[PDB]
Order: C-alpha cells, then sequence, then structure tokens
C-alpha cells in the first residue's frame, strides 16, 4: 500500500544525493514511475514520470533510474532550494489505482550562517482601547532554521503569556519565525522598556520598545 | 497550459459529506484526466481519484465507498465527494490532472537477447525472428516478443490546493489591528508597518497589501496558536497609502484594513 521512502536524507552544497523507492512487482517492478518535489507553502511540482523521463522545465540535475522493485531519485549539484519533501508515486494493477511514497525530507548542508532580522511591533491604539496589548516580535532570514526567544522588561525575564511559532520556510529556503506578548494595557504602560530577544546558533539579536516613548 | 483552481468550504463538520469543485480550463486538458489528490497535515500524499474524458471515474480501492467523482462539461467543472467525513479527512485538497495508460510492451523472453542490438554476432536465424538465444548443448534457437501490459501514471499538472479542516467547532473571524513603529524607536530611512491578524479559528487566512499591487517588501507569517484556542498571524511591509487585506474563508470575512506610520505629532 506504501512505496518505502526513507524519512530523511541529507547532502551537501553542490553535490549529489539519491532517495530510493522499494516496492513489490506490482508497482515499482511496473516499471512506470514519478516524482514530485514539495516545497512546504508550494504547490507540488512533477520532476520525473516513467522512471527516467524528466517533466518540463526540470533541469538535468535532477535523474530518475530503477532497477527491479526500487526507483531511486538522483539530485546532483545540490542547491539550498532544493530543500523539500519529495514523494516516489506509481500505479498498482490499474492505471487509475495510485500508491504514493511515504515521503523523504532532504537537508541541503553546509550553506552560510545567517543571523536573524528581527522587528519588534509594540500594541497599537485601537487594540489597547479593549484593554489588552499584544507585543509582535518579527523574525526572518536566519539559517539553519532554530532560534530562541526571550522577553524582558526592565531587565528581568518574562515568561507569562509567551507564545512563539516554529520556525517556518521562507521563499528564499531561509527560516522565519514569530513570537508574541499577551499584556492588558496597565501591564503595558507600566514597564519602562520591553525587549525581544532572538537568540541564533549561539548569538543574541534584540530590539527594544519604550512605551512612555511610544506615543 | 492549463488552469486548476478548488472551491468549497475550509471547514466541515464530521458525518457530513465535504463537497469541493475543481474549475479547469486550458488546451493542455485534452488527454488528460481530472483527478483529486490529498496530504493530511502528517501523512504523505494521498490518491483519491479521477474523472476520465471517456467519463468514467476511479478510485483509491480503500475510499471507494466513500468517494465520488463528477464533472460538469458545461461549466467545465469537476466535483469532489467525500461522505461521512473524520478528522482524519482534514487535509489540504488538490485539484490534478493526470496521465494513465495501459501500454502494450513487447519484450524479448526469459534469456533471449533483441536481434536488433547484437552487432557483429547476430546468428544468420535472426532475419526470421525476433529475440535469440545460445546454449551449447542445442546451440541456436528462436522466439518472438512477449508481450506484457505497462500500466503509465503520473500527474502532470496541480491546483494550489484548499485547506478543510472537519470539527464540530465553530468558527471566530479575526480582528485586524495596525502594526506600525514606536515613536520613541532609533530611526532609519526604511519604514516598517504591518497589519495583525488576531484571534481567529480555524484556518486558514491570506493577506495582500493594496490588493495585492504591492508585493516587493511583504512578508507575512504563518500563525501562531494561542491557549485559548485561537491563531493569530502577522503580515508586516518593509519601504503612499498601505491597506492589507485580511481574507479568512471559514467565517466568509474580508477585512480591508489601512494602515499609516506614526505620527508622532501629539495627533
Amino acid at each position: 500500500a506504501v512505496l518505502n521512502q526513507p524519512s530523511s536524507v541529507s547532502g551537501s552544497l553542490g553535490q549529489r544525493v539519491s532517495i530510493t523507492c522499494s516496492g513489490s512487482s506490482s508497482n515499482v517492478g511496473n516499471g512506470y514511475v514519478s516524482w514530485y518535489q514539495l516545497i512546504p507553502g508550494s504547490a507540488p511540482r512533477t520532476l520525473i514520470y516513467g522512471d527516467t523521463s524528466r517533466a518540463s522545465g526540470v533541469p538535468d540535475r535532477f535523474s530518475g533510474s530503477r532497477s527491479g522493485n526500487t526507483a531511486t531519485l538522483t539530485i546532483s549539484s545540490l542547491q539550498a532550494e532544493d530543500e523539500a519533501d519529495y514523494f516516489c508515486a506509481s500505479a498498482e494493477d490499474s492505471s487509475s489505482n495510485a500508491v504514493f511514497g511515504s515521503g523523504t525530507t532532504l537537508t541541503v548542508l553546509g550553506q552560510p550562517k545567517s543571523p536573524p532580522s528581527v522587528t519588534l511591533f509594540p500594541p497599537s491604539t485601537e487594540e489597547l482601547n479593549g484593554n489588552k496589548a499584544t507585543l509582535v516580535c518579527l523574525i526572518s532570514d536566519f539559517y539553519p532554521g532554530s532560534v530562541t526567544v526571550v522577553w524582558k522588561a526592565d531587565g528581568s525575564t518574562i515568561t507569562r503569556n509567551v507564545e512563539t511559532t516554529r520556525a517556518s520556510k521562507q521563499s528564499n529556503s531561509k527560516y522565519a519565525a514569530s513570537s508574541y506578548l499577551s499584556l492588558t494595557s496597565s501591564d503595558w504602560k507600566s514597564k519602562g522598556s520591553y525587549s525581544c530577544e532572538v537568540t541564533h546558533e549561539g548569538s543574541t539579536v534584540t530590539k527594544t520598545v519604550k512605551p512612555s516613548e511610544c506615543s | 497550459q492549463v488552469q486548476l483552481r478548488e472551491s468549497g468550504p475550509s471547514l466541515v463538520k464530521p458525518s457530513q459529506t465535504l463537497s469541493l469543485t475543481c474549475t479547469a480550463s486550458g488546451l493542455s486538458l485534452s488527454d488528460k484526466a481530472v483527478g483529486w489528490v490529498r496530504q493530511a497535515p502528517g501523512k504523505a500524499l494521498e490518491w483519491l481519484g479521477s474523472i476520465d474524458t471517456g467519463g468514467s471515474a476511479g478510485y483509491n480501492p480503500g475510499l471507494k465507498s466513500r468517494v465520488s467523482i463528477t464533472k460538469d462539461n458545461s461549466k467545465s467543472q469537476v466535483s469532489l465527494s467525500v461522505r461521512g467525513v473524520t478528522t482524519e479527512d482534514s487535509a489540504t485538497y488538490y485539484c490534478t490532472t493526470v496521465h494513465q495508460k495501459t501500454q502494450l510492451t513487447k519484450s524479448c523472453p526469459d534469456g533471449y537477447s533483441d536481434c536488433y542490438g547484437c552487432g557483429a554476432y547476430c546468428p544468420y536465424g535472426c532475419s526470421g525472428d525476433d529475440c535469440y538465444s545460445y546454449s551449447s548443448y542445442g546451440g541456436y534457437t528462436y522466439s518472438s516478443y512477449s508481450s506484457t501490459y505497462i500500466y503509465e501514471f503520473f500527474v502532470d499538472a496541480w491546483g494550489q490546493g484548499l485547506l478543510v479542516t472537519v470539527s464540530s467547532a465553530s468558527t471566530t473571524a479575526p480582528k485586524v489591528y495596525p502594526l506600525s513603529s514606536c515613536c520613541g524607536d532609533k530611526s532609519s530611512s526604511t519604514v516598517t508597518l504591518g497589519c495583525l491578524v488576531s484571534s481567529y479559528m480555524p484556518e486558514p487566512v491570506t493577506v495582500t497589501w493594496n490588493s495585492g499591487a504591492l508585493k516587493s517588501g511583504v512578508h507575512t507569517f504563518p500563525a501562531v496558536l494561542q491557549s485559548s484556542g485561537l491563531y493569530s498571524l502577522s503580515s508586516m511591509v518593509t519601504v503612499q497609502t498601505f491597506t492589507c487585506n485580511v481574507a479568512h474563508p471559514a467565517s466568509s470575512t474580508k477585512v480591508d484594513k489601512a494602515v499609516e506610520p506614526k505620527s508622532c505629532d501629539g495627533s
């Protein structure tokens, strides 16, 4: 029912990687296998059909092959934008009964480190009219994709009512995230300054807003 | 060329019937069936079925009892129905064009080589048949092609997809608040503005700026989920008027919010 792929695979920038798709005589052994690329937040893209034929607009760096009940997708001269989930697919018994592979997440190693860009937004005058204040920390352009977020007011660390997203893939194959500090209107005005401190690969980037000077 | 677009409700109650529609158009539609593929949050791609030019529908055997696929050529639309849905049916649903064809394929029988690719070693009897074999026992034997069927399948084109959530919970439309930097912020020639899409459920929402006319310098962030069960996300612009267009399909709400930098005027 499933075509077995490795859950995850890694390769170096500028080198080659291979993803396998193993099945039985009914599917992969049938000799017509397709491959698809899925970049999160994007429509799937067909890469290969009929074992070795490349779909339109797919460069020769992508290559398909098959030996018995196991097909492999081979990507050469790996680039950052090749980071995606790759699925094999095949027909089984019928040409209108498709089986998909379990999927493989590809990581391209060896890309440069990138510090995060941080923007801290204060609560709006409209929101504070409802006695609530949402501080918004927007974090973009960091690789690798992992940051730790810390909120502070007047030097003290705040843990209450903090909610932070996981890092998500941007359009440029880098990562983005956000953190939200939820306060009452009185909490917002009662402190001299709030800070959003974003730590990435041991380095911290900080932005700060002052309520009394926010107008 | 192909254009595939999915439409239908983003939220469906358990045990009800999920109904979706795909509006297809383009010269590249011909020779192709229109199919439906879904992907649940942590799962792989799953095939649902398709309807071909001949007007017949084929289905995933595991879902045939619950799935129905029809077409309305007067509207150039193909429909999908899933009966008795559970939370297992929450997924992103893709409209596709599909290639499906059973092909008769000729190959040499076991142990025989092709008489066309023997170079200068071809036996003379190759003139009468397609394949040949040799054993030091009985010498050269000959044979015709064997015939097998090869079932071809591949998805050609994909739609953008539509997210459907199966749940019995109601919706909450978002509030849109403007985002602008503090007046006491250290300044630069770059202005950061944004829109806070706050406290909605369920997913998704979309954000554009100035009805799509403004795109460069626009960064929209995936949502956070609070303890209340409500989502919130923000979209920011870096650089006139600035209007963010927020759409929340599950509640049938569209919001236009004009955003200005802080005047820092006493006003």
